[PDB]
């Protein structure tokens, strides 16, 4: 059901973290602060890769064309992006990142 | 928002209606005739700068903004409508269902992810007294009644018509049609003459500010307008004078036509009775561009059977068709060209020297003002913009 | 303020000229010629970007700005004169006196209170020499003198020429007239070989600065201009070369001609003799708008009688209006014309490369920029503005 | 500096392109064929937005900027070439040499200090193949090869082809080409059923995104491009479907054409084998200015000797030609169009939706963003602008 | 008849404006700019706007229509677009109670 | 070789002077603070004399288009000036300036 991300410590504050999967799409785990969050990787407007955004807060910008999503609801934030993100279950435990496989 | 912030910190009875250049969203607009639009052949129209397209599925019409998710081009450029419910864009193939816009299917690659979770843009289609009403706004629609004005969709009430783009912005449209004093330009119409119609040359006002008009914002259906009350306690004028000389007389026909204008949001005019005792006009001056608007005019006269009806249609045809909705009417249309100038640059909204009659005017700007649903704006057509 | 500020900043000799784009307000301009405009005979013309309308009423002429106070439309686009004395707007019937432009009645509402409380604008006229002037001004008019050329109002100087509407800004007009070397451009003219005329391909300028021209700002009826005096001092350029090889040669007619030229505000060029050594001609750029020019040209000829005038008349004709007024001035036009892409966006004034004849120009430039009466400003086509 | 700056902020993958309206400055654009031009006949062409001028002296082509330093205006407004290698202004008789663009010469005044002070912009040019480059750039050109698609240069490839406008900005046209997923639009060309082409609807990718491209970052000439992958691992489509039915087939013919696919700045794409397997297709998408472009199309094929060559330019101008140049790509012509809307206004770039197949325009928007030797921008056409 | 009653000073704040309508004739517009009470038409000159529902700003009302604007005092355009000026009615205040003329003053037997 | 122009105190801090040659074309002196340069008076661009300019610093701007260059190198500054102006080395002893006959 879970699965190993990387140790909270490899994560400064304001990062993001892209995590592929085999035989999946990627997603994204994003550090706010002493918390952790993670969404589908891929932009609901096209095609581009969060993870190569831009972090401000608790909103990623999308590098493409500046789409922005809240990474903790993945409500679309900034236009042009309308479709809500997937956003999966995080949950540290001994020091260590984890992700669950599926969306909530 | 679409004019020059300077000038609307100047007008400040009626700011929104001079922002309101692309005309007025979340309205229900006529924008063609039933009888124009034919089972599985979809129609290209622009309504408020947005290019639509329009087909009927089982005789019910739908409507789809006519531009691709994709690259952005026209889905009519080249239309493929593959199955009865859908239209699959000619360039690489994306399919959306009439009902609900949804991106259904991609021929070009059947396995992308973005199936089944964009939705390009629809909008309310319903068709009423042979006139196809499209609702250019977002959510649930209001009763097609609130955007018509009294009697237009009465049951015994036959509509007849015509419909043309004309050169200039919507809203010189709707003035010069509520302009009381505007009635000068049809002294020489050959309705008046061939229909022998009492037509003054205009009006000498009287009673206070508050009895020139009677807003209506007490309508039970929602309906926002205003009437023109200005011949209650004015004094017609059949003789216009020079240097007190009479030089120009009105017409002494036996027919009295007109004495109840009104004029309705998002923008119709119904005028009663007209261009005969027992018949009324109603014309919208629907929004197409900044530019332009669809001059969509109907005339509507009670008929009880189809004996009534096909008699009507022949004298609509062969009289009131060419006598009065082009006869008399096609001198509004050039009317409305003269002022595109003055106020092309927005700045004729702040120098127009106004005189009594155009009370109704203001009238209706105020209530167009404060009674909208929405401004249109450009950002409405590209693609809304919003950062956080 | 008609152009980009930044660009203004930088031509310190002629900002002012920079900036008028649209010509020169307070200064007389001739627009037609007499005979074109006849009793109660309203005639439109674009004058400095302004709408106007001139008519002729019990002979003398009158100038009314071609825009009802009321909704800004155009009066001519249905003109109503009902009185003499009067214009009336075909929409609402607002009238007008051409002799001061008062508001004095109004058809549609005899009891306004705009009546007697309104003026549209109107713009001083007068007849001279055949030709029609208006003063697009404010206030009292000076002399018409003084926007004229020396010998244009001569008593016996008979005038005849032609007008039309030339595709470029007015000072590429005036340049190119008062270009000395620019002559090269009618070394093949038909006026060349059949008027025998003595024609240089250029000039190599001689002496100082100060002597290739002569600044007039001295003359007693006002008048204020420059002298192209490349003459003077320098030697007339009859064998053009390339590398030092003769490849072409400058006219050697026996006719001298144009050895006296000059410029003058608002815009008009003297040259004499031409194009003939017994005649003079002279040319004014009339600015309708930032893209158009009239082109006034007009030929002058002493004449003693009706005998003598009747057979310039024939001469000009037969002759002179196709062999010079067409035959040589038409390569002046297309040159104009071929000026406007590099100078349309405001930047030609900046990256122009000059030579030495081109002191003509720059003494023009700056006298008109130092005695020009105002600069014509979108404002005062709309409506001049300003906040308390 | 072309485009909206909030515009620019957005795109950070790719904003160099997206402000290369104009296309990129510092490359080498084909822009005519070698027959097309003879000796001492110069022609003009817009390249770029800067208007030019080729000829051929002594068998050797030439380019000028066809914009004469002092007033701006077209040389070839009324081409004078007074000696073999010079061509002298209309207006002034400024004479530059074709060699090096030096003003060696003015009729109008030899004694001009500017006589060998200035230099008109030349421009380097070189036949290849029969065909015309233009190198649109500064200083020291590369080698031609940096900028045509590999084999294009070839000893044995014979090159035939066609040249047009087209109006659409060059990217559109670059783009449409590159775009794996548009074969969709080539479903009906007759191409297909008269050659016996095998072509797929389109493919469902296979493999990571990396696999979806080859982006070549250097040659041994420094050529910079994309090849699209697509094929390496995705599944052709050859049945659409929508709800699960099929509704359209793509061809099942014998010939495998299109091996690979290739972009490559400045912008010339390459189709390898095409039309026909023993052949290849090279067409550059050259910019004229921000609204056109050239569609230069060419078709190379291997030859041994005279005898293979006349054989396959009868095969050109007999089939190719005709059913491949035209009746393939023309349908490549109005989608081109079809996408200038959406990015005419620049809100395309921010609001298109992309899908898959597009990680082949995005790996192009990339290289080019990164590699491009310039972007040309509106200062390069009217004169670069620097302020101390 | 000559001077017409409105009201008492003390009914009126320094800053403000009042309407006073004339039976058979135009309505006026009295104005305080601090202790003191000018008045001129109230309807602007440009158009058919009732300056009494314009903006005091010191001397200057401003109409609610376009944005035009007077001086109060001596009834001359402050702002564009109006350029028609006011008609001025003479104000004088007796025994606290404020009077407006009955007819506007004119450039008769006054200052040269 | 070189050209006795005038006394230093002739001209004032931040001026120009027109210096004539006949059979040759006029240069620019100009003095920035305490500081004598020198260069051709006409502009590179067309037929203005610099020495009716504007010096800012060691810059003229010329009076015609804005064009500018450094009177220490003769480089353009700011456009449309494109061709470099020539310079001439000044040198001022006991009071007196001196400009070079010829460009270096
Ligand atoms: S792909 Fe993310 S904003 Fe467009
Ligand atoms: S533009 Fe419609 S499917 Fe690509
Ligand atoms: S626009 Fe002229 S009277 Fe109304
Ligand atoms: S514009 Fe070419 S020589 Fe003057
Ligand atoms: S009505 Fe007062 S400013 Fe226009
Ligand atoms: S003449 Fe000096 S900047 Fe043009
Ligand atoms: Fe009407
Ligand atoms: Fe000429
Ligand atoms: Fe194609």
């Amino acid at each position: 059901i879970w699965l190993k991300v990387c140790a909270a410590s490899d994560m400064q504050p304001g990062t993001i973290r892209r995590v592929n999967r085999v035989g999946a799409a990627p997603l994204a785990v994003y550090r706010v602060g002493d918390q952790f969050y993670a969404t589908e990787d891929t932009c609901t407007h096209g095609i581009a890769s969060l993870s190569e955004g831009t972090l401000d807060g608790d909103v990623i910008e999308c590098p493409f064309h500046g789409g922005a999503f809240n990474v903790c609801t993945g409500m679309p934030a900034s236009s042009p992006c309308t479709v809500p993100l997937g956003v999966f279950e995080v949950e540290v435990k001994e020091g260590e990142v984890y992700v669950a496989g599926e969306k909530k | 928002a679409n004019v020059d912030e300077a000038i609307l910190k100047r007008v400040k009875g009626w700011a929104p209606y001079v922002d309101a250049k692309l005309g007025f969203r979340n309205h229900w607009y006529p924008v063609m005739f039933s009888k124009e639009i034919n089972e599985g052949e979809p129609k290209t129209l622009k309504l408020l700068g947005e290019n639509l397209l329009v087909n009927r599925i089982d005789g019910k019409l739908y409507c789809l903004k006519d531009r691709c998710l994709h690259r952005g081009v026209q889905l009519s450029v080249k239309v493929e409508c593959k199955t009865k419910s859908t239209i699959t864009c000619w360039y690489h193939a994306w399919t959306y269902r009439w009902e609900d816009g949804v991106l259904c299917d991609i021929l070009t690659n059947p396995t992308s992810a973005q199936i089944g979770r964009q939705k390009l843009k629809t909008y309310p289609v319903q068709e009423a007294k042979g006139c196809v009403f499209i609702y250019l706004g977002d959510g649930d629609p209001p009763p097609l009644a609130r955007d018509t004005p009294p009697n237009f969709l009465d049951d015994d009430m036959e509509i007849l018509g015509k419909n043309q783009i004309i050169k200039s912005n919507w809203r010189l449209a709707v003035e010069n049609g509520f302009d009381p004093s505007h009635i000068y330009i049809h002294k020489d119409s050959i309705l008046v003459k061939d229909n022998d119609l009492a037509l003054p040359l205009g009006f000498a006002p009287g009673g206070d500010r508050k009895q020139q008009t009677r807003v209506v914002d007490d309508d039970v259906v929602g309906r926002k307008g205003v009437y023109d009350l200005i011949g209650e306690h004015g004094v017609p004028v059949f003789e216009g004078t020079i240097g007190g000389e009479v030089v120009r007389e009105g017409a002494y026909g036996e027919k009295i036509v007109a004495n109840d204008v009104s004029i309705w949001l998002p923008g119709v005019l119904k005028v009663n009775p007209f261009p005969n005792p027992d018949m009324m006009q109603f014309e919208w001056y629907v929004p197409i561009d900044e530019n332009t608007h669809y001059y969509f005019q109907t005339l509507g006269k009670p008929c009880a059977n189809d004996e009534e009806r096909k008699k009507y249609e022949q004298e609509f045809e062969s009289k009131w068709k060419p006598m009065a909705l082009e006869g008399f009417n096609n001198d509004d249309i050039w009317a409305r060209e003269a002022m595109v100038d003055f106020y092309a640059d927005d700045k004729g909204w702040v120098n127009e020297i106004l005189f009594e009659s155009d009370e109704a005017i203001v009238a209706w700007r105020k209530l167009a003002s404060e009674h909208n649903q929405g401004i249109q704006t450009q950002a409405h057509v590209s693609g809304l913009e919003h950062h956080h």
